């Protein structure tokens, strides 16, 4: 990893190996043209110390790099720790197609849906878009598809929408705490720069309509899609797995609205009205009745 | 503390009243912050155990 | 009579009940006075450099009789100017040179000076001057150094007890914190034994130092312990006992008081018994020998005949040894009191535990503890001990530290040496042991009498003194070595280390950082912050929970709320709205002393030690016209528990009702109805906003924004100006009236504000000019319209109309519903200016030069380039458009028949030049605003640069020309007036100068002489102007410096505007976060009964859960003010008369309770009144104090005066279905600010990226279309799904797979949908790492 | 931050490999295409001849016609 | 380098099938190593795998 | 020359410098073998000799280089037109110890300047000017030829008449003997005629 173009500027154990290479040379220098019995008197001790420092310097002594008081990270050092091989390397990988969503209200889109800004969309479907372009013959050449997509064709938009129909997606919030953090839903394109979310998975997402991010996941394998629509699909996590109570607990102002439905002040306009019910929508919306009205008798089926 | 505050969100607050009224909010902020991490550590330990 | 020549244009409506006394502080004096003093010429060397150099000024030869001293130093004038250096990019600073003196004195003569080299001025470094804005110009860059807040130097008796003891024992420790030298601690162990500690090492004996400190155990005990005579002569067992001295103990037996026994045997000590024993004279009374056995021999006594070691000190008396001592030694033997109820030896207890008894042995233990090995040679241990604290050049803590320690000893004098002293440590141990037995109180960490704020001048002084210390060693080394020389004191004067130290302190230090440019308020705040992190205070982000609490003495130090919500909360205090600084290191608070009922207007700064003394009355307290009090029992504070006190029980009064709220908080009005936690969130967000394209002045603020921009210095004040001379969209020229015009001065000022300056936070600051033409203005007048400012206010945000109702789920919890209207007028459009650059870098394979010669390139790219390769100013840019095109030549080719034919056919490239071109960023597009370039001196490319150079020269020459013309006009007028009354008609001298006929002889006696003098003046002026032009020209092309081997570095800065779209971030000054998230077609947003819609429909259900009454107060105030403005504009629509509109506004500014004095029709002229009207064309600006806001009563009343609903409820019409709306709602206008975290980084995607060289993973945080890394908790969640395919692909497809990546990409192309597990490369890598360390890696099958 | 960066540039060789892999090709056709792509000069002209490619293939079935079609 | 870190004939082949000297630079040589410099004409993966 | 002029510094940090240490002598004593001791002593002898060699290289390429840069003022004074055919024997006699005892120490060493890296062998020069008070410096004549190429013939590189006359205007009089054109990768005249 050269820095300025000229000098490689290698670091750490190889750099330590540099000094060890001295010893490695010195061993050869001890091998011939030096008296190993007379030499290893002070040589072998520094040899053991440096071999340690290359394998592990933290055990004894202090090996610092140029102009930095920090110690040396030896062979085992990059195996453990928060910055080692045992760091977030087993399942800590950076994903291929996801990242850094924007969150806002999905007032529309009854529960089985999820709204996403289209800009990131079809950057995801790029493999699917190319597959469609070749399969539909819109680009016999891969470079032809590259040009056509780079041209931002509306036919490509139609193709993407056709693909975006039958392919669900996965979404999750920032700090995973429950199994409720990630759900799966039908993706719907929306003209904006943020995600649209129904009040369906809101509390489970544990965010709060504020500066926040979400994560989108694309089921590539068919098994992935089948499982996500089967298990990750939000349209199945009805009841909370732990308490047993409903996971989907309506807690927004819709409660206030239903409350305003079933109330009666004392006796409103047409208090004594009695009817069948089907045109009560007229008697309320047009005129005659209020949700806050009492004594409205009705034949209930 | 000795003196309580007889005040409302529609009545305002006094200067020293507000000043006293600050320690609790500061403490709650600090508590939420320092508690998220400990909860996470315990959860991680349990999950490893599972 | 508030003249306010700047603010007479517009007078905001105040609501301040209390009568103001003291103005706001200079509001930048803290970040200025320290550096101002740091180079202040002081007649006595008291601090800073006058102390730092005077500390180690004399450098002496090692008895070489050669000395080095300095008479004085002076700092040089600047090289590049502030903006000029900013363009250049160097650290704007000033060199300093000291007249040095190398004096060699001859031997064999008493201090006999032989030669002096006191003729060399030594410039050892350059001083970085602090700005008039107090901003660093380090490397050109905008930056500031955060102040220091640490613990004072002294001695304190800390408690350090509780659960840490792990034994249920209260520890009585003590620590001395010196400003330099070693740290000493005297702790009390669980065995009630003192332990000495130095620099937190293993505990040392308590008495080890005293024995080492030339103090015998006899002297130590005699000073420490009270010795009883115990005069038992002839076996009398009689002691002289004082019931006053020792009492309170039940008399066991043989207790008699001067004959008659006052204390019975087995009788408990009574106050009557002690009183009787004191009333009658008590002589040596007989006591049981049991008290002797318990008693210890205080003094070490030897027998009269032999000096035997019988009865050693610190030994309890033994009855068998008692007879031996009484018969042989003496009859009276010293014993001690050690009254365990009230006292305790605890040192004689430590005296027995002492391992060594000799001073030399004690010195050797000290060396053994300090130095683990290398035992001393009777000189090393002693030297180390003497230098530890008894040295002048090692501890020398502080004279202020001396005052603190002396006060801790309650010493009459507070002036002492920073070095240690014996009696001081003695008194320290005395106080510590007394408190252990109980004599006083331990100190308090949260106490403000213990913390001190160190300012920037002291820090720089510390760095400078540190550098001088390192230099003095080599100085003395060179003075001693080869002292037989008469060289100037520059033999080894190297400024490189001093400069490096000063820079590193200023440049790379966590205590400093680049400044906040978000808005004027954010800049006025960050530069005034106070945090304890860094070289002092807390060492780690951990280690504290009570460190961040609200100190009881902190009521007048920081604003209580303003601190971030991140990890470091409670550790970032803000200078109070009037926070003053103490003499030594602390901060006081001005307050009005209350004397005899009336409250004196005189205010003095008071400190925490002073603060707990007097009685101070609360702000919301009435004061009689006599100054007296209204209510006799008034809530006042005496010692931290405020309570009602009598009108004669008060001693002080505060300054202002805001004296507890600082600037970072003072801005938000309607404070009293604002909840605490939400207020903190809102104010910490408040500095997070960006100036808008249209500066919508803040309608209802807190009255401060005028000054908040005035002292902030993002606008221009009219320094000594009387009227406007020239006004321009690039500068302003003002002619100074002769009254204030300096003699021999131009009497003209040119403020050349710079538009489109890319400030610190990548925002777009473009100062705008206030006046139009010939505006008469007095001194300091607001002349420049700054970013997010409007005629002098902190114009941070847009005043948008809104209405309170939830609707259709689009306003679920915290959403804002901006319809298409605010899209149309595009208010709150974002501005930005962002830069880039390239380098030339003459290389080995061949220099890369900007020639626009790109081989194998598309022509359209070059369509925007110049022959220089630059792009002309004013072009458009999208995609990866080439920006700065260098061509790096490559290795030459041989004859190369294929390449020979290629050069023969096409030629001119031969692939010799490889593309070293710069291109526009991917996903960043804009329009090129402005450019610059700096080439290493000696490189004279200047292809498209000589044009820019010429432009700069033209501007400079034009600037120089004006003063020259003015002076020439003055001289020509003087000459022509001299020709007056001489028969020379003005038509002649008007036709041509002609030297006024070249002294025609109008008087011919002095007219010739005066003409000669004037011609001399004219020629001299011509020469001087030419010289100035030449100097400026040479400066213009003085040559740029490109240290990094680049022939030239050229920067191009482009512009951008951003459109507020769904999902972006906004908030309110009443503390509420939210996102504008619903784009409703304009046929949707409900319309008023008069038809006027509102563009913001706020989610209302959140009203309770945060006690955001302030939002409602805002709604009401905004409705009323928008109504007042609309009515005034409507009056204007009929072109109403001046008198009528004047009366209307006079009644408008007269409603409500008593706040301010201002009356129309008495001061403002009709056009001036007309002007005030015309500016007040969208409302009435409102000033509601935070702690003294206006009553909602006056608001609701003025609503009737505004013919508006005092309740505010109003009819609504649903734009979607056209139904008259139930629940008449109160709607109004509220301010809203756009915060930094705009969408411009929110959206992010990726499809296929590159693998790393190691671990083959994706990039990261949008770095080269980077991608974030998944979470281990998320992985556990994925397991909880049991989605084996999902986790498998995530660990395979979304991981380091290369050969699996290609196979999967091919399958996705082919629609196969298959992933191949194989084995991760990281697995083999870890196997190798095992094999890399001392273990074979072998995996079985 | 750490200067560590491991960006693996393809330099259009991996682009050619992905093109042949994504192009419909048989085992022999893919091997011929890979052999053709292996010995390519910097300027972009093939360093070796088609007959050399057929010889390096070492297959009697591999002929000049197949090599020409692959090229 | 030579007989040390990043040395040819050790840890595997060079970036191309070409040997270190410059000989055996083609796809024809699969396991042949040049006499001037012995570097197997192969891929560079074993640089991490050796 | 970011500052316009600076000491070349002889790349002081990169200059090899071996360090003798007392503890290193102690460790050599730990190699107490008498034959090894004699070897280490003779090695110190040859190492002092080599110290003389490196000091020789450095001091020669320092003093002779200061002499060569003495012709220059404020980094490059007149570009390449600042020196003549350099006598290496002259610089060695300037070193005054191995006076004209030539070697290769400044050779295999290159001084970098504002323009770029140029060898100490390049600090030496050769005679290219032939008449017109010229007898020295190939770089100056080549730079004159380069300025002539900035205005060379269009149908051909500046003809040996054109280039030679430009050099004569410089007074060097390199003649067609230096007219270099084939050496400047410039072919003949008529072959340089091409379609417009």
């Amino acid at each position: 990893v050269p820095l300025d173009g000229g000098r490689f500027a290698t670091s750490d154990l190889n750099d330590l190996y540099r000094r060890v290479i001295n010893r490695n040379n010195r061993l050869k220098r001890l091998l011939d043209l030096a008296a190993p019995d007379i030499i290893v008197r002070n040589e072998k001790r520094m040899l053991q110390e440096a071999v340690d420092a290359l394998l592990d310097n933290g055990r004894r002594g202090r090996a610092i790099t140029g102009s930095n008081k920090r110690p040396l990270k030896s062979l085992a050092d990059m195996i453990k720790g928060k910055q080692g091989r045992f760091r977030q390397n087993l399942l800590g990988k950076r994903v291929d197609y996801s990242g850094r969503s924007v969150i806002t209200v999905g007032p529309y889109l009854r529960l089985h849906q999820c709204g996403l800004p289209k800009k990131m969309a079809l950057e995801l479907f790029k493999p699917f878009i190319y597959g469609k372009l070749e399969l539909r013959g819109l680009a016999t050449t891969i470079k032809a598809a590259k040009k056509m997509v780079e041209r931002e064709e509306a036919v490509v938009w139609d193709i993407l929408d056709e693909v975006i129909r039958e392919h669900p997606v996965l979404l999750n919030r920032a700090p995973t705490l429950h199994r409720l953090g990630i759900q799966a839903f039908e993706p719907v394109l929306i003209e904006g720069k943020a995600i649209q979310l129904h009040p369906l998975v809101c509390a489970a997402y544990n965010a709060d309509f504020d500066g926040d991010q979400m994560a989108v996941h694309v089921p590539l394998t068919l098994e992935a899609q089948l499982e996500a629509r089967a298990l990750m699909m939000s349209t199945n996590n009805i009841l909370s797995p732990a308490n047993g109570e409903p996971i989907i607990v309506p807690s927004q102002d819709v409660v206030l609205g239903l409350y305003y439905m079933t109330r009666d002040c004392v006796n409103a306009k047409g208090e004594g009205m009695v009817l069948t019910g089907p045109k009560e929508a007229e008697r309320l919306y047009r005129s005659g009745l209020a949700s806050l009205h009492a004594r409205v008798k009705v034949r209930i089926t | 503390i000795e003196t309580p505050i007889t005040a409302n969100f529609r009545e305002g607050l006094n200067v020293l009243q507000y000043f006293i009224s600050t320690h609790g909010a500061r403490k709650g902020l600090a508590d939420t912050a320092l508690k998220t991490a400990n909860s996470g550590y315990l959860t991680r330990r349990l999950v490893d155990v599972a | 009579m508030v003249y306010s020549y700047t603010e007479k244009k517009r007078i905001r409506k105040d609501f301040g009940k209390r009568p103001q006394v003291l103005d706001v502080p200079y509001l930048l004096s803290i970040q200025l006075d320290s550096f101002q003093k740091f180079i202040e010429q002081d007649p006595e060397g008291q601090y800073g450099l006058e102390a730092a150099f005077r500390s180690v000024f004399p450098i002496q030869s090692y008895s070489g009789n050669s000395e080095l001293q300095y008479v004085s130093y002076r700092l040089g004038e600047p090289v590049f100017d502030v903006q000029e250096c900013q363009i250049r990019g160097v650290t704007y600073s000033a060199p300093l040179r000291v007249k040095l003196r190398l004096v060699i004195y001859e031997r064999e003569a008493p201090e006999g000076t032989v030669k002096d080299i006191k003729e060399q001025e030594v410039y050892m470094g350059e001083i970085p001057l602090m700005t008039d804005n107090g901003t660093f110009v380090i490397n050109g860059t905008e930056r500031v150094i955060v102040s220091q807040l640490h613990r004072s130097p002294g001695v304190f008796f800390d408690s350090d007890k509780g659960k840490t003891h792990s034994s249920g024992k209260v520890l009585y420790n003590a620590r001395i914190i010196p400003y330099r030298g070693s740290w000493l601690d005297f702790e009390f162990d669980p065995k009630d034994n003192l332990f000495v500690r130095i620099d937190r090492r293993r505990k040392l004996p308590a008495t080890i130092i005293l024995r080492a400190l030339n103090y015998t155990t006899e002297q130590i005990l005699d000073l420490f312990f009270e010795k009883v005579i115990f005069e038992i002569r002839d076996n009398k067992l009689q002691m002289e006992l004082v019931p006053e001295r020792l009492r309170g103990e039940t008399a066991s037996f043989d207790i008699e008081a001067n004959g008659k026994v006052y204390v019975e045997k087995g009788r408990r000590i009574t106050a009557r018994h002690i009183r009787q024993l004191e009333k009658d004279d008590v002589k040596l009374i007989e006591v049981p020998v049991e008290y002797i056995a318990g008693k210890v021999v205080a003094k070490d006594y030897i027998d009269e005949s032999t000096g035997e070691l019988i009865c050693a000190a610190n030994m309890e008396l033994s009855l068998d040894l008692l007879a031996k001592l009484s018969q042989s030694g003496h009859k009276r033997i010293e014993t001690l009191f050690t009254n365990d109820l009230d006292h305790g030896p605890y040192i004689s207890e430590t005296l027995r535990v002492d391992p060594t008894n000799d001073r030399l042995s004690a010195l050797v233990e000290i060396y053994r503890m300090m130095r683990p090995g290398e035992p001393p040679t009777r000189e090393a241990a002693e030297s180390l001990f003497e230098n530890l604290f008894f040295s002048e050049d090692r501890y020398d803590l502080s004279a202020v530290g001396r005052m603190k320690f002396n006060r801790s000893l309650l010493r009459e004098e507070i002036e002492g040496s920073g070095i240690l002293s014996k009696d001081d440590i003695i008194d320290v141990m005395k106080k510590l042991i007394d408190i252990r037995n109980g004599k006083g109180e331990v100190d308090d960490i949260d106490h403000l009498g213990n913390r001190r704020i160190r300012s920037v001048g002291e820090m720089a002084e510390n760095q400078f003194r540190v550098g001088l210390v390192r230099v003095e060693r080599a100085v003395k080394e060179r003075l001693s070595l080869g002292d037989l020389d008469t060289l100037m004191p520059q033999d080894m004067i190297n400024a490189k280390p001093i400069s490096a130290a000063v820079k590193e302190f200023f440049g790379s230090s966590q205590l400093s950082q680049f400044m906040d440019q978000n808005n004027p308020l954010s800049e006025i705040t960050h530069k005034r912050r106070i945090s304890a992190l860094g070289p002092g205070g807390l060492t780690r982000e951990r280690a504290g929970f009570e460190v961040r609490d609200v100190h009881p003495t902190h009521y007048g130090r920081v604003c209580p709320i303003e601190t971030p919500e991140g990890p470091n909360i409670g550790l970032i205090n803000s200078l109070s709205v009037y926070a003053q600084t103490n003499e030594y290191g602390f901060l006081e608070t001005p307050y009005r002393k209350v004397t005899d009922g009336v409250v004196t207007d005189e205010i003095h700064y008071l400190s925490a030690i002073e603060e707990g003394n007097y009685v101070i009355a609360q702000a919301n307290s009435n004061l009689d016209e006599e100054g007296h009090f209204v209510e006799d029992l008034v809530t006042c504070r005496s010692k931290g528990e405020s309570s009602l006190f009598s009108r004669d029980q008060v001693d002080y009064m505060d300054v202002s009702t805001q004296q507890v709220v600082s600037v970072g908080a003072s801005l938000i009005p309607f404070l009293e109805h604002d909840d605490a936690n939400r207020a903190l969130m809102g104010a910490n967000m408040q500095r997070q906003a960006v100036p808008t394209l249209r500066a919508d002045k803040p309608l209802v603020g807190t009255g401060m924004e005028r000054a908040v921009a005035v002292d902030s210095g993002v606008t221009a004040v009219a320094k000594r100006g009387g009227v406007v001379q020239y006004v321009d969209a690039s500068r302003i020229v003002i002619k100074v009236n002769e009254d204030e015009m300096y003699p021999g001065e131009a009497g003209i000022d040119i403020y050349n504000l710079t538009k489109y300056t890319r400030s610190n936070q990548n925002t777009c600051i473009n100062q705008m000019p206030c006046v139009s033409l010939g505006e008469p203005v007095e001194r300091g007048d607001v002349l420049a319209d700054g970013p997010s400012t409007d005629l002098g206010e902190l114009a941070l945000g847009q005043n948008m109309r809104v209405a309170f109702m939830p609707w259709n789920g689009y306003n679920f919890e915290d959403s804002i519903l901006v319809s298409e209207r605010v899209v149309q007028e595009d208010r709150f459009t974002t501005i930005h200016i962002q830069e880039l650059a390239c380098v030339s870098r003459d290389t080995k394979l061949g220099p890369e030069e900007i020639t626009a010669d790109i081989p194998n390139v598309g022509e359209a790219a070059l369509s925007k380039l110049d022959e220089s390769g630059i792009v002309y100013i004013g072009a458009e840019v999208t995609g990866g458009d080439i920006l700065v095109g260098k061509v790096t030549p490559k290795g030459e080719t041989q004859l190369t028949p294929e390449e020979k034919l290629l050069r023969a056919i096409f030629g001119e490239k031969a692939s010799d030049v490889k593309d070293s071109s710069l291109r526009v960023p991917n996903g960043v597009s804009g329009t090129v605003i402005d450019v610059q370039v700096f080439t290493r001196d000696g490189v004279e490319k200047d292809k498209r640069a000589l044009e820019i150079e010429e432009m700069q020269l033209k501007q400079a020459k034009k600037d120089l020309s004006e003063e020259l013309q003015i002076l020439e006009a003055g001289l020509f007028s003087r000459i022509r007036a001299v020709l007056v009354a001489g028969g020379v008609e003005a038509e002649k001298l008007d036709k041509l100068p002609r030297d006024r006929w070249l002294e025609l002889g109008l008087t011919d006696e002095e007219k010739q002489n005066q003409l000669e003098q004037l011609a001399e003046q004219y020629d001299e002026l011509k020469h001087e102007f030419e010289k100035k032009l030449e100097a400026k020209r040479r400066k213009i092309t003085q040559g740029d410096d490109l240290a990094p081997g680049v022939l030239k570095i050229v920067k191009v800065y482009l512009a951008v505007k951003r459109r507020i779209q769904p999902g972006d971030k906004m908030a309110g000054r009443h503390g509420n976060k939210g996102v504008i998230s619903k784009i409703n077609p304009i046929e949707d947003m409900p319309y008023d009964e008069n038809g006027t819609p509102v563009d913001i429909v706020l989610n209302p259900l959140g009203v309770p859960s945060r006690m955001n009454i302030g939002q409602i107060l805002e709604t009401h105030l905004g409705m009323a003010a928008k109504g007042i403005g609309d009515k005034i504009n409507a009056m204007l629509k009929q072109q109403q008369e001046v008198a009528k509109l004047r009366e209307f506004i006079q009644r408008a500014y007269d409603l409500g309770a008593d706040v301010r004095q201002k009356v129309d029709l008495s001061t403002f002229s009709d056009e001036e009144v007309m002007r005030l009207a015309e500016n007040l064309r969208k409302g009435m600006p409102i000033a509601t104090p935070v702690f003294d806001g206006a009553k909602e009563a006056e608001i609701k009343e003025l609503l009737k005066l505004g013919d508006l609903p005092t309740s505010g409820q109003i009819r609504l019409y649903d734009g979607r279905t056209g139904e008259q709306f139930e629940r008449p709602v109160t709607v109004g206008y509220m301010y809203m600010l756009k915060l930094n975290h705009l969408v411009d980084d929110k959206m992010h995607a990726r499809s296929t990226g590159s693998y790393s060289l190691v671990t083959q993973q994706p990039l990261g945080g949008k770095a080269q279309f980077g991608g974030q890394r998944f979470g281990e908790m998320e992985v556990w969640a994925l397991e909880a799904y049991g989605a084996a395919y999902t986790l498998q692909e995530m660990l395979t497809v979304k991981s380091d797979d290369v050969n699996g990546r290609t196979k999967m990409y091919k399958n996705i192309v082919d629609g196969n949908h298959q992933m191949e597990p194989g084995m991760p490369e990281s697995f083999n890598v870890l196997l190798k790492e095992i094999r890399s360390l001392g273990i074979n890696i072998e995996l079985e099958d | 931050l750490p200067v560590y960066q491991g960006e693996t540039t393809q330099t259009l060789q991996d682009y050619l490999m992905w093109q042949v892999e994504l192009t419909p090709f048989t085992d022999t056709d893919r091997a011929i295409a890979t052999s053709i792509v292996d010995a390519v000069d910097d300027t972009g002209y093939l360093t070796i001849q088609i007959e050399d490619i057929v010889d390096s293939i070492g297959d009697d079935e591999i002929g000049l016609e197949e090599v020409e079609a692959v090229l | 380098e030579r007989d040390g870190l990043f040395c040819a004939r050790i840890f595997g082949p060079v970036k191309d099938y070409e040997c270190l000297c410059g000989k055996y630079k083609r796809l024809k040589h699969r396991g042949v190593i040049c006499e001037k410099c012995g570097v197997e004409v192969t891929q560079t993966k074993v640089r991490r795998e050796r | 020359k970011v500052s316009g002029r600076w000491t070349v510094e002889l790349n002081a940090d990169s200059i090899p410098r071996l360090k003798i240490n007392q503890q290193y002598a102690a460790m050599g004593n730990s190699a107490r073998n008498d034959a090894d001791g004699q070897f280490i002593r003779s090695n110190l002898q040859e190492a002092r000799w080599l110290i003389k060699s490196l000091e020789s290289r450095n001091d020669t390429l320092l003093r002779v280089s200061r002499c060569i840069v003495e012709q220059q003022q404020a980094f490059f004074e007149q570009g390449e037109e600042y020196m003549k055919p350099m006598v290496l024997a002259d610089i060695a006699q300037a070193v005054e110890m191995h006076e004209s005892t030539i070697s290769r120490v400044t050779t295999q060493k290159y001084l970098h300047s504002p323009r770029g890296i140029f060898e100490l062998k390049y600090f030496f020069s050769s005679h290219v000017n032939t008449e017109g008070g010229g007898e020295a410096s190939s770089t100056a004549i080549r730079a004159l030829v380069k300025k002539l190429i900035a205005a060379e013939n269009p149908a051909k590189p500046l003809s040996d008449s054109k280039l030679t006359s430009m050099l004569s205007e410089q007074g060097i009089m390199v003649a067609r003997r230096t007219v270099y054109r084939e050496s400047l990768s410039i072919p003949p005249s008529n072959q340089r005629k091409q379609l417009v």
